[PDB]
């Protein structure tokens, strides 16, 4: 419904001149459980990684899982109807 | 030890000339002094205004009523700009004539518009450049067109402005 195609944040993986490191790095699990506090300022890698997570997975849900699922349910119904059709034919 | 610019109001102009009364013959007569003082003090006003006729015509202090004349000679028309920033654009465009758009050079030109710590510049791999503003004292949208002009032919630019860090 929303009028903008889902854009995956930091889709590409590359080195940044500022850091020299990969654009995305996994936050340490301590931070994942805890989060930030006043005074902390995020590192770019963790920010990019989190946004890429939350965008790529929504993209997957919308464009891969569902288009698969409607097709699968339709095919299931069609095959059940077909089987009952051979059963009736006799 | 001495100023090179000799254009200044003459110090103690009035008491001079009175020094040329020969031998105090008339001094203390209170009739000749007033007549001489009244005439000399007129030159004081004219002498004073001789400076502003030169001082005020400089681009640094020129008022908008005549600053337009300075800009007109250079082809920089007022358009919709106001006085405080119209001065800035005049400086920016004129300074562009001896520039090469280097990283060190770009910082120098932005230095005159945002103080010492009011600006910073990030750089990117594929022609990306970024400008950061912290202490703007003038509205930037009208100044923006020039900020593009002094950059290489293929720059890719982002502009973000905020107050403080």
């Amino acid at each position: 419904k929303p009028k903008d195609p889902i854009y995956v944040w930091a889709a590409a993986d590359v080195n940044l001149p500022g850091t020299g490191r990969p654009n995305k790095s996994k936050p340490i699990d301590d931070l994942l459980a805890k989060g930030y506090d006043k005074g902390q300022k995020p590192a770019a890698e963790e920010f990019n990684y989190i946004l890429n997570m939350s965008s790529a997975w929504v993209n997957w849900i919308v464009n891969e899982k569902f288009p698969e699922l409607e097709a699968e349910i339709a095919r299931l119904l069609a095959e059940l109807e077909n089987r009952i059709n051979q059963q009736l034919a006799v | 030890l001495k100023d090179v610019n000799h254009i200044h109001p003459l110090p103690d102009f009035v008491r001079g000339g009175f020094d040329y009364v020969p031998s105090d013959i008339f001094s203390g007569k209170e009739n000749f002094e007033q007549t001489l003082r009244i005439l000399l003090e007129r030159l004081e006003f004219i002498d004073q205004k001789m400076v502003e006729l030169a001082e005020l015509r400089t681009t640094l202090n020129a008022e908008d009523a005549i600053l337009d004349e300075i800009g007109r000679q250079l082809g920089i028309y007022r358009n919709g700009l106001n006085d405080p920033e119209y001065r800035a654009v005049i400086m920016i465009l004129t300074g562009n004539n001896s520039k090469s758009g280097t990283r060190a050079d770009i910082i120098a030109t932005l230095k005159q518009l945002f103080g010492e710590d009011g600006v910073t510049t990030y750089k990117g791999y594929n022609y990306r450049l970024d400008i950061n503003i912290f202490n703007t004292c003038m509205e930037v949208t009208d100044i923006l067109p020039e900020i593009i002009d002094m950059l290489p032919l293929v720059t890719h630019l982002r502009v973000v402005e905020n107050q403080g860090y």
